[PDB]
């Protein structure tokens, strides 16, 4: 399955389930939060000059 | 089945009874409790559950019926001049029981080395030669322990019945283990710690020989079941460690290894170090339980010494009053109340 | 930042406690002590 995600190349992360539970959670969490608060912002490429 | 033994709150009887309670008659003669009776020191105390009796103070009677009620009898006079006249009133009662017994009931008196102190050996140049459960016929007094020679032979004179009745008394060592009053003054020492070398006194070279107080309550019981033909045992270790060697295996355990001796004046100023206690780090003595060693089938907790067995012996005293050490840190941000909490 | 800001102007002379200082090193301990990580984890994982 991750191989089809090559196929369409969408977005993949991973992360540990080894450490106790809610430190995963928050992990994932803060990966995810950037996507949701920016999402507003979809592209919206910019440029230093 | 049913014994006395007197003054459980001393350490000496109590963890005695505590351990002779749990084990079973006979079982000493192999390599579910008894039923244990005792009387308490301080009115402060309380009975100890491993014994069921209350008497702060006790009626003569009620004592006199209660030493016909155990199969077996000890009683212990070091420290306490009253116990000796209590014990020589019970062994004068006890002549009349001798008509009333049940059966050969048993009787035991504990008793101290401290009674050598003043001895010529029978080698006075090879000053190793050791001395035995037979010796102490000789042995040369220390005058309060002179009157409990005295309460001690009065006992063997009752034991003279023998086959009608058994009476038996028996040297102790220095007492180590249970909180053991010498070596807890030392524990509290070197756990206080706040001299820079610890004390020491004249010589210091002196051996003290000296018993744990659960290889002694195996001695006791196996003296019980044995009923030993002869009727005085000694109960002392293979240690033979010098006082030196004990104050410096103290220091190095707990303290810093570093030690000093000192005039013995200078340890006369210490409160729970009574005169007896002075007059334990005066002694040497070189004795060593043969007949036991013999006839005892005990399974020890160590046979050796106490400067071996030293890190389980400070593990109990820790235990004795619990000073585990405490261990902590508290996180966060810096400095003002942080460190301010944590000195608090 | 209220008690360091008045804690006193002596008190307070040269140390790290300094407000460019306090600031520095109170982010610094907030970014170390993601919940993500902490020094607390090593403990946790002892269930201490």
């Amino acid at each position: 399955i991750q191989d089809e995600f090559d196929k369409v190349l969408i977005p993949i992360i991973m992360v540990n389930g080894a450490r106790k539970m809610h430190i995963v959670q928050y992990v994932m969490n803060m990966k995810l939060k950037p996507l949701v608060e920016n999402r507003e912002s979809i592209f919206e490429k910019c440029y230093p000059v | 089945q049913r014994v006395f033994i007197n003054h459980l709150d001393t350490y000496s009887s109590g963890n005695i009874g505590k351990f002779l309670a749990n084990c079973v008659a006979g079982a000493s003669l192999e390599e579910g409790t008894f039923q244990i009776v005792g009387t308490l020191v301080k009115p402060e105390s309380v009975k100890p559950d491993f014994a069921v009796e209350a008497y702060k103070g006790i009626s003569r009677e009620d004592l006199l019926s209660h030493l016909m009620e155990c199969d077996a009898v000890i009683y212990n006079i070091t420290e306490n001049v009253q116990q000796v006249e209590e014990a020589l009133w019970a062994v004068s009662a006890l002549n009349e029981e001798i008509s009333h017994f049940e059966k050969r009931k048993v009787f035991i008196l504990l008793s101290t080395v401290m009674t050598w102190a003043r001895s010529k050996p029978l080698d006075p140049d090879d000053n190793e030669v050791p001395f035995t459960e037979e010796d102490y016929r000789r042995r040369k007094h220390h005058p309060n322990f002179l009157d409990h020679i005295n309460a001690e032979k009065i006992v063997l004179k009752f034991g003279k019945n023998a086959k009608k009745f058994a009476t038996y008394v028996v040297a102790s060592g220095l007492q180590y283990g249970a909180e053991g009053g010498i070596l807890h003054t030392f524990f509290k020492m070197a756990w206080l710690g706040e001299v820079p070398a610890l004390p020491v006194f004249g010589d210091g070279t002196n051996c003290i020989p000296a018993i744990h107080v659960v290889d002694l309550a195996g001695v006791i019981q196996n003296i019980i079941d044995h009923v030993p033909k002869l009727h005085y045992l000694v109960a002392v270790d293979e240690a033979v460690h010098t006082l030196e060697d004990l104050v410096k295996c103290i220091s190095k355990n707990t303290g810093p290894g570093k030690i000093q001796k000192v005039p013995k004046e200078n340890a006369f100023l210490t409160k729970d170090l009574t005169q007896e206690y002075l007059d334990h780090l005066l002694v040497n003595l070189r004795m060593e339980a043969l007949f036991v060693k013999e006839n005892f089938n005990i399974r020890w907790v160590a046979q050796t010494g106490f400067v071996e067995n030293i890190n389980s012996i400070l593990k109990e005293y820790k235990q004795s009053r619990g000073l585990l050490p405490i261990k902590i840190c508290i996180l966060g941000p810096p400095a003002v109340g942080k460190s301010s909490i944590s000195e608090e | 930042k209220e008690r360091v800001m008045n804690l006193p102007e002596s008190v307070v002379a040269g140390t790290h406690y300094s407000q460019d200082r306090f600031l520095r090193s109170l982010s610094h301990y907030r970014d170390i002590n993601t919940d993500d990580e902490t020094v607390f984890n090593y403990f946790d994982e002892l269930e201490i």
